[PDB]
Formats: C-alpha cells, structure tokens, sequence
C-alpha cells in the first residue's frame, strides 16, 4: 500500500521517493509507467497522479528510487473532481490505488453506460 | 417497557419545537415571546414559563373520536395540584383538518364528563391522585405493587359508581389555567417555514441545514437564561438580522433529526475545512460522565486520534492537548494506561505538583527516525494549566460536554461545541469513522 | 511579510521566498498560477504581480 | 554529549515517596533524570531505555 514520499512538487510533475529496496521489490509491477498512483494531501484529501517516469540508482552507496509523476485530480471526501492545483505538500506519503477508487472514478450515470473493457 | 415519563417528556419536546416555529412564523415586530420554562426539573426560581403542553393527533377523523386529549387534560390537572405564585397559562395545541380554529367551547360542562372517565390507566396514574377515593380498601389497592383482573374490576366498579369529589379548584383551572386552540400541522408547515426563510439572500440548502435550526435553538434558548428579564423584544424583523448573524456566528447547537442521521451528523460536514490542515493547534476541553464508558475508551480514542492527525514527522508539527476535567488524581492511572499501549505523553504533574515549563516545552523530533518525545499533552482542569494553554493560544478548541470556558482567552480562537454520548459520535464528527 | 518576501528581482521576473509551511499549507489556495500578489515597493507604493509558477522542495 | 555515552544508574534505599520527592528536586534544577515509576507501578521498558541524542543542539534525553 505505502509506497513513497514527495521529494519535490511542481505544477507540472511531481516527484515521489521509493523507501526501500523491499518495498520497490514488493510493488515492482505497480510501479510501470501510465499506471496510478495516489498522494496524500491534508488529513483527508488525496491527488491521483499516474506514472511518467522511473530512475533508479545505485551509483557506490548512494540508493535513488525515483519516480516522476503527473495530477490529474483531486479526491475529495468521497468523490472525484480533475484539475491540476493542489500541489501536495513535501514529505507526503504515496499510497497506490485501490480497486474502490478506480471504480468510483468510472462511475458516471447508470444508464448512459458502456462497457468496452 | 419504556417509563411514561420520557414519553411525556418527548411530547413536551415537540410542543417546544412547533411553538418556538409558531413564534418565529409570527416575529414580526415586538414579539417579547416566553417559550416553554418547564423541564420538569426541582428548582423554578424564576418562572419564565409558558407549559408542559402536548400536540397529538390521530391520522384523520372530523371529531376527537373518544378518549383522546384525557391524557394532557389528567397531566395538566395533575401538575395544577402542585402549582402556585405566579400563573402558569397552560394550553392545548392539535391539528384537524377540518374544525373550528380557535378557541373551543369550554367552560364547565365537559370536564365533569372529562373526569368521569373509567379507564384502568387513567385512574391508576392521574384520577386516584386528582380524586382520592373514599375507601381504605381501594386506597390500600391502589398503593400495591401488584393488581389483578378482580382488584382492577373492583376498583372500576366503585369508581364509576360512588361519586368522588377533589379539592382542586377545577373552575378555576379552566378559566384561566387552560386553552384549546385547534392549529395547523408543522410537518407540513415545514415548506411554507422554509419560504418564509427565504426573503432575505441566504441560500437554497443553507436555510435547511444551517438557518432554520439554529434560529429555533436560539429563540428556544432565550428562556433558559437565569435573568427573567432577558425576554425584552421589540421590532422583530432587526432580532430577526440580528439572529442572521447569530446563525452564521455559532452554526452548531441543533436539536431533532433534521438532515441528520445517526444520533448526531451533519456537524461533520463543518469541521472537515479545520480538520484537513497539517500544521494546526487543536485543543479538547473533554467533561467525564458526559461520554459512555469514558474509562475504557478514552485511550483508544486517543490512540485512533494520533495514527491520524499526528502521524507526519515533519507536517504534523503541533502537538495535541487534551485537558480533562478531573481531580490532579486520576492523571497517574491514564498515564499507567497510556504507557502500558506505547503511546508517549507529558501530563506536567509530578504528583501533585504542576510545572510550567515542563507543560510548555516543544517535544524534540529526530526526522531520520520518526521519533518525537512525546505525541500529546494530557492535564486536569485546574487553573495553572488554563494559565498555560492562555499562555500558548490554540488554533481550534472543542469543548466536549458541559465546561467552564471561563478564564480562557478567546482572540483568535475558535470555539467548537461539541455535545456526543459516546466515543463512536465524537469519531465520526472528527471524520476517522466513515459510518457510524 | 504576510506571505513571504523578495529574493530576487529581475525585469521580467521576480522570485520570492515563502516563509514557513505553516503559511504555505494556510494560504495554498490563494498561492495558484494566475493569482495575484502584493509587493511592497519603499514605504507607500505596492507592485501587483501575478503568480506564473510555484516550486515547492526540500533544501 | 559525544564521548560520555553511558548512563550512570543511582539505586537508593528508600521508597517510592522520597523518589518521588526527588523526582520533584531534580526537575526543578533542570536535571533530566528518569525513575521508572508512573505513580506507584514500575515499569521495564522505561527503566531500561537508552536516551537519544541530538549533537547539533547539544541535547540528551535524560
């Protein structure tokens, strides 16, 4: 579930900090760019945010575990609103996607649905 | 079975409530209204009071069918015997949707057939007492704790048969101590209240959620103040803005179920803008035996408080306070409780005596680690400790349960009442319980 | 310093520095792209600057 | 702060009021000291804590 922290935030990317090398074992295949991951920001507010660049690096004794992600909204109590400014907070945990957020987020109306995969 | 007595009292509840509307609905100009003032309670040093009045009807009928209004008429009389000084102007308030609206013809007549009632319920609870009898063996009957079907038949039959008098003045609680005015139904009053409300600009649901209960709390509370003389009123439209104030201003306090689920809700809705800031000062002023098993949860809450609004090492930079109100004692078990589930905190006590640096220093955090020194602070409500806390102001101060919020200074605070009856309520409005 | 104050001053851009997280986590709403800004320029006159881009870090 | 790095440990014979008393005695010099006694009842895991130091600010804990 915890993946990461924020190391630097922009309003164009945003980048994320992986913990440990278990973790980053752990979580391998979540971690592939265009999948989603979701930051924290405040107590309840979460920013969804989907993976555009990974960089990890072992050069000596220096462990880098980087990702480069970009918002796409904004979750807000219990529904989802886009836009692009919110801008989490540093050291701000990262927390991957559940199945019940993803599901929320394509929920639309009930009757002007359309199943295509 | 539920005693009659809550029941009473939830009928003088909503009595409360539609006439507190009923004066609201007619605040006009010079208004000077006296809402309710009996809670059924030992003291009534200043009277302020209207009364203990009902408001039941049946689904639908032209006439009050039988036996219908016998129960507020014998609770009336019954509560006539025991009251004095100044007049207590009782009244009767219904709905019908067809009848006469206003006063209806009552003088002598139908009381003496009112009081020639022989149910087994009305002579047990209100007839007895209004009518003593005249026999040692119904007396005798009457005071056991046990009846059975001849004892009650017996006492029916001497009852409707011998005539017993009472030595309440009856004619006089009917020309003064009692009214009967046949009303319109608040249910469904409820939209024309609602348009009424909305003349000045306010908003769609705001009058819903936010206006309309607090302007009836705060006109049901005008009577509740000690000083008898607080219920001067004139031009009731600028009381009227004035509230519009008020109701933006305290935004809390509301009584019925109204868009509220649960036992209490929609307050939550409120404290979420206060509740999503990391770097905030929140201080909880808690009163013991308002909450449910406060000994064997108090821990838990706070354990469940701190895994969420002082988990972050280096965004969750204030440290909790939760000022309790007990004795300097009992501040040693807590700790003892706290220390035994591995949660750190400072009390300032050491025994009985308090100190003030100790109190007011800033836990040293280690970000390599995730330690701070300690996650909360957690003292009595004596006076050096209010010294304290005014000393350092807080951000947000929620007062649970009934607490002096005297000597604490109040220039940038914000106050948040918050009344609950168990640990489950206080962690829904907090917004660390989705459900209840 | 409501807000922050002034590190850098050029004639088409000016950088300046946030206090404290506090402030920041306090004000972020007002703190978007496109919003405006006060800065005080001697002792009477002011300079209104829009916000053209935010970067938020760790030193 | 970074050579002395063991913590001298006092045993005394006496009770836990006049530890307590000492307790007060030592707080209000600015001495951080650590009994292992939260009111009446002993406890393990905090006798026996190592204190933690902060170099920069010249700190230990008790």
């Amino acid at each position: 579930m915890k993946i990461g922290s924020v190391i630097e935030s922009s309003p164009h990317s945003i980048l994320v900090k992986i913990d440990t090398l278990k973790i980053f074992e752990k979580a391998k295949s979540a971690l592939q760019i265009g999948k989603y991951l979701k930051i924290q920001e405040g107590n309840h507010n979460f920013v969804l945010c989907v993976i555009q660049n990974i960089k990890i690096s072992t050069d000596k004794d220096e462990d880098i575990f980087i990702l480069t992600v970009q918002p796409v909204g904004i979750f807000k109590g219990e529904e989802f609103f886009q836009g692009n400014s919110m801008l989490p907070s540093p050291t701000e945990p990262v927390f991957l996607v559940e199945d019940d957020i993803l599901n929320k987020i394509f929920s639309n109306e009930k009757t002007k649905i359309f199943h295509l995969g | 079975m539920m005693s009659r007595e809550a029941d009473h009292t939830i009928k003088g509840f909503l009595y409360q409530f539609n006439k507190t509307l009923n004066s609201i609905l007619s605040s006009t100009d010079q208004d000077e209204i006296q809402i309710e003032g009996i809670i059924e309670d030992i003291d009534i040093k200043n009277s302020n009071i209207t009364n203990a009045i009902q408001c039941k009807y049946h689904e639908s009928k032209v006439r009050h069918n039988l036996s219908d209004i016998y129960k507020p008429i014998l609770q009336m009389l019954l509560h006539f015997l025991e009251n004095d000084s100044l007049n207590i102007k009782y009244a009767l308030y219904a709905y019908f949707p067809n009848e006469q609206v206003g006063v209806k013809e009552v003088t002598k007549s139908q009381i003496e057939e009112i009081l020639s009632s022989s149910n087994f319920d009305y002579i047990s609870k209100y007839i007895s007492k209004i009518k003593p009898p005249k026999e040692q063996i119904i007396k005798e009957l009457l005071g056991k704790t046990s009846k059975t079907t001849e004892d009650k038949t017996r006492i029916k039959k001497y009852y409707e048969t011998s005539k017993l008098e009472t030595i309440v003045d009856i004619d006089k609680f009917l020309r003064d101590h009692f009214v009967f005015e046949i009303g319109l139904s608040y249910e469904e009053l409820m939209n024309e209240t609602k348009n009424l409300l909305m003349k000045e600009g306010f908003s769609l649901e705001d009058v819903k959620d936010l206006f309309y209960p607090n302007s009836i709390q705060y006109i049901a509370e005008l009577s509740i103040l000690p000083e008898a003389e607080k219920r001067i009123s004139s031009k009731n439209k600028l009381i009227d803005y004035l509230k519009g104030n008020k109701k933006t201003a305290m935004s809390r306090w509301t009584s019925e179920v109204l868009t509220r689920k649960q036992l209490l809700k929609v307050r939550k809705n409120q404290l979420v803008p206060s509740l999503n800031i990391n770097s905030r000062s929140r201080y909880f002023i808690i009163d013991p035996d308002t909450i449910d098993n406060f000994d064997d949860e108090f821990i838990l809450f706070v354990k469940d408080y701190l895994d969420k609004y002082n988990s972050k090492i280096k965004l969750h930079t204030e440290t909790p306070c939760f000022i309790l109100k007990t004795d300097v004692n009992n501040l040693s078990e807590y700790h003892k409780r706290f220390v035994s589930r591995n949660i750190q905190i400072i009390t300032g006590y050491i025994g009985d005596t308090f100190y003030f640096k100790e109190f007011n220093k800033e836990p040293k955090r280690i970000i390599k680690d995730n330690w701070v020194e300690f996650k909360a602070r957690i003292s009595c409500n004596s006076d050096e400790v209010i010294k304290c806390i005014n000393y350092k102001k807080c951000d947000d101060l929620y007062i649970v349960g009934g607490v002096d919020v005297s000597l604490l200074d109040t220039a940038d605070v914000n106050i948040e009442n918050l009344e609950i009856n168990n640990f489950r309520e206080l962690k829904y409005l907090l917004s660390m319980l989705k459900e209840i």
